[PDB]
């Protein structure tokens, strides 16, 4: 009885999911919930009371965006739960109780979204086995390693957890809460200095676009920032939905640097390379070697073109002059965490890792915190 | 030989019993079974030219519990009955396709013109010789039969005093979206194939009709060809039967114009062609319709401003509407419809003026009815099938209500309230008049920017809770109804093409003003015996309406007919078909209705040996049951202890069944 | 028991009604309520105090016009009700209590009105039951879409109500009191520049033939100024009732323009491409784009030859270059609302949404401001 | 040489200056420019074709109003430098260039508007020096405190400003574009409702004045709408300017109300109890403590009476429980941000903080993005 498990990378701002073993992830779309506002005056059209992801991205007009996931916590389960529901029926067409499912999440997360995750996705759905794995562990089965350091930074955290030959450290995992979505809100706050307002949800997704097509990060700021007001060279355009025409300045990359610099936003935080120094500063002087030697990335928050280069600098600026740092940039940033999933299902010898109906049944939701990293 | 015509005496009825008693009666030569007032007959593919005129005389009513279960027994019961509570009443012919059906219907006109003394003298009464000729025009070609009658045939039979009178023929449920679409692997009416194939040529160079295998209202079949056992024979048969009745040669003439004129307009193609502000319509080939105009002495620029611009006329003025791509294809198959309705309800109409009995006189009813159908996959016109066969299964389980309680009132009187549930809630998930799905879909059709996919969702919204709804799990364009017969999975692709039957008054004004005289008297009779609406199924729901109201008011009792396998094999058949066909009749639905009931006397009889069972029981009345209640604690589930002791339950038969089987382990 | 609903589209100027499931107005007539006011001298001709539109339209000559509805507002309750008595009565011959009743409405009309409309239509006619929709929504049934701005401009209001998928914005209904009698009272005012005086009621309504006859909207004004007052060849003839011509030169397009220059009649509002552009940014910016590419049309006073080119020509010049403006002109402008009515009323699933006697009995007549819109 | 500096509070709709070191502005009047539209038929009379703010307050019927700050940002350059120029001159009689002058502006208003407003005071009137200050500190100053949230509510921009102990924390900082001139269109808008129309300028502001003169909040909506349809407790009369009596009921306290409920304009953001709890939970645990305890109000729409015992009931049901909201609404809610910076401006230490010629001559107008805030 041959059956395919399900992977299901349920980030913070994308769900990305599809069958294990394939090379890429079979359905993509946001994790939106969204509702109407106004009052409906046509007889009929007054039924559909609730957009899924991409349904609710092709009518923002009339309509409230609201994430379920908020930092990386689920927030609303109602939504949640609409949502895999959706992608298991109306987006893969596949029953969800003759397939066993794989989910991910962050390293710090409470203990009550485990459980909660496991009592929906047994008693709902009857999945006859599930199992929830850290995203950094998949990131490093992608990217074909054993070594080095995971800088996972999705929307909702960014979090390190240093891995040498499979025995990870977890004293020295660090996570922060500043991710990309701090980042779009960042830049709605701060394209107001050129007059452009964006208040509703449906702007502030505009304004991600505009992050996503254009803001990229730099080597030098101090620098950059002298080019930019000395010159027209680093400014673009871009058109919003309506034709109308909008220009960028030096907002074109003091949105990224705050990760960085997360002073911006007032926390006192450091930035990313600093966390990734610190974490390896954590770990044993043998291990030390190998986690300069092999840092990784993952995470969509990290496709910046730019950011490779300054955070190897920042890197070896802070680490020994004598070591060698070599930054792990490969093309799949995005839904590198969903491949490494998929290879982890596809393992034979993965068979006994899972998580049976009959164990939760018999010793109840608590083993999601036994048999999980 | 086997006889067990009554069923209702044996131990228990169940579907595989049934099944058994009906093999044993087909291997006996034994076709009909009377059970009570239902009969049941099954296709023979064997000619049995039983008895002759002598049969009504030895299956006459005088002997019913003695003679053998015949379809000729009706025959005397109609006039018994009649005789006997001043009532006429009504017979009606059901099953599917091929089942015999026809065949039926001549034996029993046979034998109704046989009782009197009289046919031989009075022949001349032309009665049934219109029948192939109703056939070729209501029949077409299925993906299951060749044969299939779309449409409800009915024959009224009128009688005064024992005089067989004339008859009036009608149509209730012909379904007009068969003329224009089409599904896979059928075809359309076989008068149109038989047409092309029995032109003669004087009609090929006259009328353009060198395209028959390229026709839009044909080809969407994909292959005509497979009913190649009719041919031009079939067609010059047609042509005599049709100079028999009385017609000219000018009305076969303008027959074949309008028959033509209608392909012609099945070839008609439109362009998206840019206009003022929009992209709106525009006519590929101008000398198309131009033929259509000439043969049906009609103005060009009336159909094309027929076709094309849409008339929204008030009294001082008259504007004219550009119309979409898809507004132009509904009128023209609105055109398509309405012209061939009026052909077919003209010919009815002259065949039944031709033989015009007397009025105000007393009247028998035959009704041809289609058969419940359920293939791999199902459209609008399945649907109104169900619809019509859900009715008809309404009626047939009130008349076995109706016969279960005369029967427990002739044994007891207090036995009249015992209650049944009847498919009323799945009558009102079809068309109930606020949220019905018929009218779901009517309102679906003039609503703004709809489609197939809101229709769904609307379906899935109004009816998520109802028990009969089924929604898929996947998002599939699909939904499933809960039948008598059972599941019935849908699909919503194409309805709303199937229903734009909107017909405008400019059209039937234009086509008052035609030149010829048949056409232009056919529309003037339209628009004089014309409350109505404009959809196919709203017209097959008032059909529907008329129909029922007909049977209501007379008696109704009929007969069901079934189908061994569909390879023309005599004698043998597959018990799966047989349970197939039993779901599809309806008379599963009568074990149902038993909800059991068993002689006392029987059980004292064959169960002499349950704990020494005493046999020198001589009453039936005496007190046995409760004796073994109370003494072995048998729970009391019967509610009143009777007096022929038909009390028996269900879950008494299975505790009797346990004890038998305990008891018996002794040794 | 099968009852047609009656739909009366009893507008400012002229009562459309007729049978729900039709394609045209059964009756239409001016909404006219004539008095006589000379002295009768023929003993038994004094009895018909009082002409119903029709009637009074063919006696001009011996009585007062008067309109019962003054800018949407329905001013004189008797002469409506006579009127309305009248269309269901001596017009249709169709009892009023034995069917419902659909009747349209201004936007922002105030709210008295209705509640005396329902209070009329309830105790004296009796009907079972009735409904009040705005006049746009009806248009955009009748257009046979469901997005677009709705610019309907009757003889007493002229009001834009944009709607996106059955979702109306309430926050960017426009509503203007320049309409069709403004028009005609201008016209009135603007040929005394030839020497024609028209003072009376009945002249009033000659101008309002005139100006329905003749007057047409052009694409530039300046350049046809100067060709009217350069040649004589957009001068037209006119004949009075009495056989008396009249001639019409720059007069002829000079009445319709004030529709985009209301500076004309000395309104400090702006011109209706103005109006349907600020209504538009108003909107969602997603929003934007379909009300751009969807402008729909209606009422009778957008039917001079030359309005849908002109406003397309102004709402491009307003709107960004690279959108595609696209106005909907269908030839059925009048009774546009009407025929959606008929549509609206015909729906099996509106049966829900009437008002019943009961429902009025028990709680009043406040119900119309709830069941409403 | 003793010179006092000037204060020129340009709000978005009233300016209010005066000289630094006294108690209340010496000079108040609308910021009105104002135009005629007619036609001049006395020979002579033709001459003054601009009346600022008062005499256009005393000439409304025969003249346009223009403002020239639309929602805090000037739009009209030209109409904004008449009214400086008219409150410097022929209301202060006063020569800018022998007085330094000091300027407010809104948190988060563009930057080209700080240049442009720097440009003009310093090319045009030749000022020695001059400030930008941000209203919501000058509001604290005002105030006589140092901690707190400032919610500054003009009729331009609603703003709030989390202040602890002078150190303010500019990632807390919310700005709504919902003010007074949204509630005085809403009133317009709702009025219609019993049958007054008001479409032109001076109508405008007529509703405006009944706005000041007769609305107020209530504590509970439901019941408060309840009282006004079940009496006639709560309806008002009017005289407009004509003699005419307008009477108004449940319109007197829902027009005030969408400031809590920005639903009704069709705003997707929240009331400004649910902005200032969330610009509090933006805070610090020890910042919060007194953000709660430290509530000042400002601006002139927050004049309405019941507006503190409103907020303060929101805010308790909002915070914790245990916690003390008190909620300051000093008597002087208008032109406190006019008090605040007459105060910060007669300081001797404030004279080092000014911008002074030299310095913008030398290095151009971007100083004041550096010596501001
Ligand atoms: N090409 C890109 N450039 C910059 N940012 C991106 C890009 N693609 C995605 N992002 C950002 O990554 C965030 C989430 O991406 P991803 O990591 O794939 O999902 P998740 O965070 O749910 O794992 C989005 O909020 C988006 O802003
Ligand atoms: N009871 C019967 N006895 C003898 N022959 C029969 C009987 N029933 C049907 N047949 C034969 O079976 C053939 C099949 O006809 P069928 O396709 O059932 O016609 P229809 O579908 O119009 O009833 C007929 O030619 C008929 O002669
Ligand atoms: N063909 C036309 N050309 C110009 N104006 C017209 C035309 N037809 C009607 N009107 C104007 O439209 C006004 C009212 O028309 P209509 O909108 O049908 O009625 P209502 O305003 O009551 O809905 C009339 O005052 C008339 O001046
Ligand atoms: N007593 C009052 N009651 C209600 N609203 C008021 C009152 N006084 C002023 N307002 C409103 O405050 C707005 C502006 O006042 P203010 O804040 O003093 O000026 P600015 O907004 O320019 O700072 C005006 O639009 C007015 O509607
Ligand atoms: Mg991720
Ligand atoms: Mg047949
Ligand atoms: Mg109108
Ligand atoms: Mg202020």
């Amino acid at each position: 009885d041959e059956t395919t498990a399900l992977v299901c990378d349920n980030g913070s701002g994308l769900v990305k999911a599809g069958f294990a073993g394939d090379d890429a992830p079979r359905a993509v779309f946001p994790s939106i919930v969204g509702r109407p506002r106004h009052q409906g005056v046509m007889v009929g059209m007054g039924q559909k009371d609730s957009y899924v992801g991409d349904e609710a991205q092709s009518k923002r007009g009339i309509l409230t965006l609201k994430y379920p996931i908020e930092h990386g916590i689920i927030t609303n389960w109602d939504d949640m739960e609409k949502i895999w529901h959706h992608t298991f029926y109306n987006e893969l067409r596949v029953a969800p109780e003759e397939h066993p499912t794989l989910l991910t999440e962050a390293p710090l997360n409470p203990k009550a979204n485990r459980e909660k995750m496991t009592q929906i996705m047994f008693e709902t759905f009857n999945v006859p086995a599930m199992y929830v794995a850290i995203q950094a562990v998949l990131s490093l089965y992608a990217s074909g390693r054993t070594t080095g350091i995971v800088l996972d930074s999705g929307d909702g955290v960014t979090h390190n957890v240093p891995i040498y030959e499979g025995y990870a450290l977890p004293h020295a995992i660090m996570r922060l809460d500043l991710a990309g979505r701090d980042l779009t809100d960042y830049l709605m706050k701060i394209l107001t200095e050129r007059g452009y307002s964006f208040v509703t949800t449906a702007e502030r997704e505009i304004v991600r676009d505009i992050k996503e097509k254009l803001c990229y990060v730099a080597l030098d700021f101090e620098n950059e920032m002298a080019t930019a007001a000395s010159s027209s060279s680093l400014e673009k355009s871009y058109e919003l939905p309506d034709g109308q025409v909008i220009t960028i300045g030096n907002e074109r990359f003091r949105c990224p640097e705050t990760l960085f610099q997360p002073s911006f936003i007032g926390m006192e935080s450091a930035g990313i390379h600093e966390t990734t120094y610190n974490s390896i500063m954590k770990c044993d002087i043998d291990i030390r070697k190998d986690l300069y030697a092999n840092n990784v990335m993952s995470g969509g928050t990290t496709m910046y073109p730019g950011i490779a280069d300054r955070m190897q600098k920042e890197i070896t600026a802070l680490a020994p002059s004598t070591m060698k740092i070599k930054i792990i940039a490969p093309p799949e940033r995005k839904y590198s965490v969903w491949i490494g999933g998929s290879i982890l299902a596809s393992l034979s010898t993965f068979q006994q890792m899972w998580i049976t109906k009959q164990e939760y049944d018999e010793a109840g939701p608590s083993i999601v915190h036994r048999k999980c990293f | 030989e086997d006889g067990v015509e009554d069923m209702t005496q044996l131990e228990d009825l169940q579907e595989t019993t049934v099944l058994a008693n009906l093999k044993t009666r087909f291997e006996r030569n034994l076709i009909y079974t009377y059970i009570g007032s239902i009969l049941v007959s099954v296709n023979p593919y064997r000619m049995f030219a039983i008895y002759g005129p002598e049969q009504v005389q030895q299956y006459s009513g005088r002997a019913l519990g003695e003679n053998p279960p015949h379809l000729f027994a009706i025959a005397n019961l109609a006039f018994a009955k009649m005789l006997d509570a001043k009532q006429n009443q009504c017979v009606i012919i059901s099953g599917e396709s091929g089942s015999g059906k026809t065949e039926a219907t001549k034996l029993i006109l046979r034998c109704l013109a046989a009782m009197n003394q009289r046919r031989d003298v009075m022949q001349q009464i032309k009665i049934l010789e219109a029948t192939p000729l109703l056939e070729a025009f209501g029949n077409a070609k299925t993906v299951r039969n060749d044969n299939s009658s779309r449409f409800g045939k009915f024959v009224e039979i009128f009688l005064e005093g024992g005089v067989i009178c004339g008859a009036i023929t009608s149509q209730y449920l012909l379904e007009k979206s068969r003329i224009v679409f089409q599904a896979k692997n059928e075809r359309n009416y076989h008068i149109f194939y038989e047409l092309l194939a029995g032109l003669p040529a004087q009609l090929r160079q006259a009328f353009s009709l060198q395209e028959a295998e390229t026709y839009y209202y044909l080809n969407q079949g994909g292959n005509c060809e497979i009913a190649g056992k009719s041919d031009a024979d079939d067609f010059r048969r047609l042509l005599a039967a049709m100079e028999v009745l009385g017609f000219t040669s000018e009305d076969q003439d303008s027959i074949f114009r309008i028959l033509a004129s209608i392909l012609h307009l099945g070839n008609v193609y439109f362009e998206k062609h840019e206009t003022d502000a929009q992209e709106v319509a525009s006519v590929v080939s101008a000398r198309e319709i131009q033929a259509v105009a000439e043969l049906l002495q009609v103005s060009p620029e009336g159909l094309q401003k027929a076709i094309t611009f849409k008339v929204t006329e008030t009294i001082r003025e008259k504007i004219f509407t550009p119309l979409t791509v898809e507004s132009a294809v509904d009128a023209r198959d609105a055109i398509a419809k309405v012209l061939y309705a009026l052909l077919f309800g003209w010919l009815i109409t002259r065949v039944n003026a031709l033989v015009s009995p007397k009025q105000d006189t007393l009247s028998i009813a035959i009704l041809d009815i289609y058969g419940f159908e359920d293939l791999s996959f199902n459209s609008f016109e399945q649907l109104c099938i169900n619809y019509a066969n859900e009715n008809l299964q309404y009626l047939f389980n009130k008349i076995v209500f109706q016969e279960e309680q005369e029967e427990y009132i002739r044994e007891q009187m207090d036995w009249r309230e015992i209650a049944f549930a009847d498919n009323q809630p799945c009558i009102n998930l079809i068309s109930l008049k606020p949220y019905g799905i018929l009218r779901i879909l009517d309102d679906q059709c003039c609503f703004p920017q709809a489609t197939d996919h809101t229709f769904l969702q609307k379906c899935h919204y109004h009816h998520g809770a109802n028990p009969l709804y089924s929604k898929p799990k996947m998002p599939l364009p699909e939904f499933t109804i809960k039948h008598y017969a059972g599941k019935v999975t849908y699909q919503v692709h194409k309805f709303l093409d199937k229903n734009h039957d909107q017909v405008r008054q400019d059209v039937l004004d234009l086509f008052v003003h035609s030149r010829t005289r048949v056409v232009a008297h056919l529309f003037s009779s339209h628009a004089a015996q014309t409350y109505k609406a404009h959809t196919v199924a709203a017209k097959f729901q008032q059909s529907l309406l008329d129909l029922v109201e007909k049977m209501e008011r007379c008696n109704p009792l009929f007969v069901r007919c079934l189908k061994p396998n569909h390879k023309k094999e005599p004698g043998l058949f597959e018990p799966d078909v047989m349970m197939a066909q039993l779901r599809y009749s309806g008379v599963l639905e009568t074990v149902r209705i038993r909800k059991v009931r068993l002689p006392f006397q029987v059980f004292i009889d064959r169960y002499r040996c349950l704990v020494a069972l005493k046999l020198n029981v001589p009453a039936d009345g005496d007190m046995c049951v409760s004796l073994l209640s109370r003494l072995c604690t048998v729970t009391p589930d019967m509610y009143r202890v009777g007096i022929s002791k038909l009390f028996l339950k269900e879950h008494l038969h299975q505790l009797l069944e346990s004890m038998r089987e305990r008891v018996q382990n002794r040794a």
